[PDB]
């Protein structure tokens, strides 16, 4: 009850999600190249035969950002299956009958 | 029509700390109890402010400047490279009534001055206005600190102000406060100097600094209104 | 629709996802402050009298409401050129502090008007940056502007120490001396004075006859635009998706009434990560609030091609008011993974067949 | 060296042979019971 | 990547498959969340009551017993750990 | 990938924050190594000799 | 032109870095478990009888 | 101080021998008393 | 003469052979160089960063 910092594993879990959620989401807000930031200007200001240009810039850059999150999250997942695994274990073992 | 002085008037250039003012908003966009990182030109925290109890100083790339004003004395500014009908030329006063901005060749003596007389009328600060470009009237600007930011940025001339009710005699006050935006004036010139406006008694003391490119993080309240900020480039825990 | 994403046809029990859905937009809304002035276009070019291409008249326009369907349906116009946006499309977008220079050059020289370009007029009276942005229009001018004697009011420099940066203005005129001895004033030998004038005569050819040349400098996202094209302002609903044009910010969403507390000098702001959320209309001067519009993934029930042929529609994460042939369909439950269609609820607990969350799932009886 | 650097490890070699070294102190002279 | 715009989604339509097995490993990943969950709690085949009166040699055990007057049916340790983590 | 070169940089920072989170995970690496030797061997409390 | 160059040049680089840094992040995962099963192996076979 | 892992400013050393609070590397750290 | 870089110079004692001008160790990094004036060799390594 009194003291604190008895939770530092969920936590930082939990923390090292938003984070990842949060630089994902922020990471659309780059130029990657292209003269804008946002598609709906560069469609509604210039010619197609240089949209496409444009659009094949962002979407080369936010394919990678988005593959990159993706692997992030495998990983994790990953390490946090077998540390389930481990807590199924103890709970088997050490609960059921004496260790 | 106006004339020299014999008294050459000396104010002792002072030089004393800034402490944690000259914050100002720098965007239009309303944001509720966020940390905010930008990089943008502001006055470096705990600098060398000057302080003056009207010599020609650079503008450079932008200037902050201070009054702890009683009775309103101060009237306006100038702002050019020469000061004569040669090059063109920036004049702001604020009289009793709404302010005026013109924008014009105006020919400069060396002291430029309204006077009182004792039913307020008179007004030969310069002599000849040729050539002028733009006119702008607004509401009157104006114990009492006046804190006034001034940049001019691709043809666009920005002033902040913030009025605050003080009490402390001399010291600068150990407080926070930012200045929201007053105007934007969109005509580009190439100014370099500035003067400072007096109206002598036909019947000074304030504070100047400079400004700076670096970055800083700020902090927005549950009501949009900041409340403190950091400066990056200051120390090892900044 | 399962058995198409399946890639079978057969399918075994359980839930499937096949595809998403969204909310579509049904009408758009734009707002603008009432601002009726006519921005000023035949004082500049209904003209008539044209300064010289060394002396090229320069005009700062801001604060008005400017058409350029006008411009653009003339046939009188021989180049109609533009940089930096599509022609067709200056009508959808807004500015401030926009540039017009308008001046006389000779027939041939319309081409030394360009970005990057080189010549003598081109690097001596008028320059163009590498970054302009903006639209150049020239037209004809025979007719208007020569003489059967001949126009010689009209000059050009030709003559400098060096070239010129872009966008400035020369108007000195000094002799210039091209040899290597004073010339103090004196127009003589290798002392030549730095303007020339034209000849423009009707029976000259093309490339002499004098031609109106008019250019127009655009900037993007300094301030506040306040220079917008020809817009029709219209009226406000609420609490439902549809897309808006708010002074020229534009997106999709719903709009709903706000509590949100503004500074006076503010039109929108942000909550984080750039994700505007909260307008302030220029006519009424009300916060408002977006919201995205619904959007899900739907699924599908089945307890088995093997056994029967009944199933039911789960939509995630939507309220059952806004589901819309399997629009009213059966009693339709709503539960906290978002509605379902196609199955009865009951008061019972069985062991559970196939999952489907927050702590409920179906089964197979219907 | 081109932007790659080493850092070097918290534990050094001499306090790990003398962690190895209680270690098999404790077990040959107490047994288990340390543990 | 393209916020509800045709040309974007056309354009992206010539990259062949990446997003199908892009969105194919996140549903993945829940249900081994889902699964991870079942298996580690769900270790019992009947749900087990103790007897009303509690006499259990001395030992107090009161501390770690569901509390039924509590809306929620958790112990008062559960509570403190629910309460602390933000 | 710059080599101290200012216009390199600048070509650089509109990428976004790659390197940020680039950064981020061999610092990381490195923790778990040393909590990895700690946890192996620093497992009594007395030097004995 | 330059520009251009670099451009090349900067996206060649960076690409090599991630997959580095990715081939990184699975072998010190790997290294991790190899750590795990030594320090239990040794909890169990040292301080008592297995 | 110079330390195999750099050079560390700010802080003084002693002769003693304490548990560690914040590592710092090659078997030395530092803690708070200064 | 031509070869332009920035780093710190020493005296050095590596062994060249009259025709070569000057001697890279791997990775194609320059690392001694033959001055014109001089015809001495000198070694060129890194400013300290961290
Ligand atoms: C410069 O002056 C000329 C000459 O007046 C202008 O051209 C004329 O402009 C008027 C007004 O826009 C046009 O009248 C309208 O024409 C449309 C299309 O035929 C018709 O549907 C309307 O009912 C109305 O009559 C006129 O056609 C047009 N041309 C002529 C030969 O008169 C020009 O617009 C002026 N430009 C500027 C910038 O002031
Ligand atoms: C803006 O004004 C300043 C001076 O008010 C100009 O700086 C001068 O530039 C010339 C040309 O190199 C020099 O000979 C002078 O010595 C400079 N004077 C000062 C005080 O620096 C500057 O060139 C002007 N800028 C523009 C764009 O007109
Ligand atoms: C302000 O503008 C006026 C425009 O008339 C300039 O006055 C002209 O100056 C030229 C210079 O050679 C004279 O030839 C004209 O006779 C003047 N016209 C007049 C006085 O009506 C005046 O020069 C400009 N101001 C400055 C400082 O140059
Ligand atoms: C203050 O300065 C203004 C500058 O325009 C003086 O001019 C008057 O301003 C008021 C306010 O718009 C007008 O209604 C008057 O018509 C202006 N008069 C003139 C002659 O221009 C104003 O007189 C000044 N007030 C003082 C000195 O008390
Ligand atoms: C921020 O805004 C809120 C909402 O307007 C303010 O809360 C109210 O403030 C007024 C002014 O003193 C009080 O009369 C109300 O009772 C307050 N409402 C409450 C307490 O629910 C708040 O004062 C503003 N400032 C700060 C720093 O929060
Ligand atoms: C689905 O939408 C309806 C309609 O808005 C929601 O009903 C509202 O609920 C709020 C919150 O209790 C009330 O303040 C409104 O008065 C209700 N309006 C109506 C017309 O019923 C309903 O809560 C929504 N469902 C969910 C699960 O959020
Ligand atoms: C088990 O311990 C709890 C608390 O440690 C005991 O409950 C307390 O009982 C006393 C006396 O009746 C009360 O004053 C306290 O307020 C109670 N505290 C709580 C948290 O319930 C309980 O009586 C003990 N049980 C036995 C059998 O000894
Ligand atoms: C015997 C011995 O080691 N004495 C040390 C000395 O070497 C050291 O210089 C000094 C300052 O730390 O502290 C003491
Ligand atoms: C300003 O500079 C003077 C020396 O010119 C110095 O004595 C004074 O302390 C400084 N004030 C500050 C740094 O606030
Ligand atoms: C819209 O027009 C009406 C007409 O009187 C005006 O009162 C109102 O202020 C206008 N709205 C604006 C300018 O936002
Ligand atoms: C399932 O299908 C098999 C053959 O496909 C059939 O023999 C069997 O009877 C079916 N079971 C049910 C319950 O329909
Ligand atoms: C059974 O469930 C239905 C909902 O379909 C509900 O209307 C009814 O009141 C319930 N009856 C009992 C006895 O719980
Ligand atoms: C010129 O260079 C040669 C070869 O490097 C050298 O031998 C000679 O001394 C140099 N002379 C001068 C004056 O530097």
């Amino acid at each position: 009850s009194s003291t604190a910092s008895a939770l530092g594993k969920l936590q930082d879990v939990v923390n090292q999600n938003a984070q990842a959620l949060n630089t994902l989401v922020k990471q659309l807000s780059s130029n990657f190249g292209a003269i804008s930031s946002v598609l709906n200007d560069i469609l509604s200001r210039l010619d197609p035969p240089e949209a496409e240009v444009q659009i094949d810039r962002l979407i080369t850059g936010r394919l990678q950002s988005l593959q990159t999150y993706v692997t992030q999250q495998l990983i994790r997942a990953a390490e946090i299956r077998a540390s389930a695994n481990l807590a199924a274990t103890k709970m088997s073992e050490c609960v059921l009958g004496q260790s | 029509q106006c004339v020299n002085l014999t008294t050459r008037t000396q104010l002792p250039p002072a030089y004393t700390n800034s402490f944690t003012r000259g914050v100002y908003y720098p965007d239009k966009v309303f944001r509720s109890s966020v940390l905010h990182s930008t990089q943008d030109l502001f006055l470096p925290f705990f600098s060398n402010v000057t302080w003056f109890h009207n010599p020609v100083l650079p503008f450079n790339d932008g200037v902050y400047f201070a009054s702890t004003e009683k009775s309103n004395i101060i009237r306006g500014w100038i702002f050019g490279t020469t000061l004569d009908s040669k090059t063109q030329s920036l004049l702001i006063v604020n009289n009793a009534t709404n302010v005026v901005i013109k924008v014009c060749e105006f020919q400069f003596c060396n002291d430029p001055f309204l006077d009182v007389y004792y039913m307020k009328s008179e007004f030969r600060v310069y002599s000849s206005a040729n050539n002028c470009t733009f006119e702008y009237v607004s509401q009157p600007f104006l114990k009492n600190l006046r804190e006034f930011v001034f940049k001019n940025i691709d043809g666009y001339f920005k002033i902040y102000s913030k009025h605050t009710p003080i009490n402390l005699v001399r010291d600068l006050p150990q407080g926070f406060s930012a200045l929201e935006p007053l105007v934007d004036l969109p005509i580009g010139i190439n100014i370099t100097r500035f003067q400072t406006l007096l109206a002598l008694h036909r019947s000074a003391a304030y504070y100047v600094g400079y400004l700076q490119p670096r970055t800083f993080l700020l902090k927005y309240n549950e009501n949009g209104t900041i409340t403190d900020a950091v400066d990056c480039a200051l120390d090892p825990l900044s | 629709e399962t058995k198409c994403t399946l890639k079978s046809f057969t399918v075994e029990k359980g839930i499937y996802q096949t595809s998403n859905f969204r909310v579509q937009p049904t009408e758009s809304i734009v707002r603008f402050p009432n601002i009726t002035n006519l921005c000023p276009f035949g004082e500049v070019f209904n003209a008539t009298r044209f300064a010289s291409v060394y002396a090229w008249n320069r005009k700062r326009i801001s604060n008005c409401v400017a058409d350029y369907s006008v411009l653009y349906n003339s046939a009188s116009f021989s180049t109609f050129k533009c940089y930096g946006v599509s022609p067709t499309k200056l009508n959808d977008l807004c500015f401030t502090n926009v540039y017009a220079d308008s001046f006389v050059i000779r027939g041939d020289e319309v081409r030394q008007i360009a970005p990057g370009q080189t010549g003598k007029i081109a690097d001596y009276n008028y320059k163009l940056p590498d970054d302009f942005t903006g639209c150049v229009i020239a037209w004809n001018s025979n007719n208007l502007d020569s003489k059967v004697g001949g126009n010689y009011n009209y000059r050009y420099r030709l003559f400098r120490k060096s070239n010129l940066k872009p966008f400035e203005r020369d108007i000195s005129t000094e002799i210039y001396q091209a040899g290597s001895t004073p010339c103090n004033g004196v127009q003589g030998f290798n002392c030549y004075f730095p303007l020339q004038s034209y000849g423009f005569q009707p029976t000259n050819g093309v490339g002499y006859q004098p031609y109106r040349v008019v250019v127009l400098s655009f900037e993007l996202l300094h301030a506040p635009a306040t220079v917008c094209g020809p817009k029709k302002s219209t009226n406000l609903v609420k609490n439902k998706c549809v897309n808006f044009n708010f002074n020229g910010l534009t997106g999709t969403g719903v709009l709903t009434e706000s509590n949100k507390k503004f500074l006076p000098f503010q039109q929108f702001g942000r909550d984080i990560a750039d994700t505007t959320d909260a307008v302030r209309d220029p006519q009424t001067l009300e916060i408002l609030d977006i919201t995205p519009c619904s959007f899900g993934g739907v699924s599908v029930i089945t307890p088995g091609t093997n056994t029967s042929n009944q199933v039911a529609v789960l939509y995630q994460g939507v309220n059952c008011t806004e589901v819309p042939v399997y629009s009213t369909g059966s009693n339709v439950f709503q539960t906290r993974a978002g509605c379902l269609i196609g199955a009865e609820h009951v008061n019972n607990s069985y062991e559970c067949d196939i999952p489907i969350g927050a702590g409920i799932c179906a089964s197979y009886q219907s | 060296f081109n932007g790659l650097t080493v850092l070097p490890p918290l534990l050094t070699d001499e306090m790990i042979a003398q962690y190895t070294s209680a270690l098999l102190a404790g077990t040959i002279t107490s047994g288990w019971t340390f543990g | 990547i393209c916020g509800d715009s045709t040309e974007c989604s056309n354009l992206l339509l010539q990259y062949g498959s990446f997003c199908t097995q892009l969105n194919r490993a996140l549903t993945g990943i829940a249900v081994e969340q889902d699964k991870n969950t079942q298996e580690v709690f769900a270790q019992v085949k009947q749900i087990y009551k103790t007897p009303p009166i509690k006499d259990f040699g001395g030992f107090n055990f009161s501390q770690i017993l569901p509390d039924p007057s509590k809306p929620s049916k958790r112990s008062f340790i559960e509570d403190l750990l629910f309460n602390k983590v933000t």
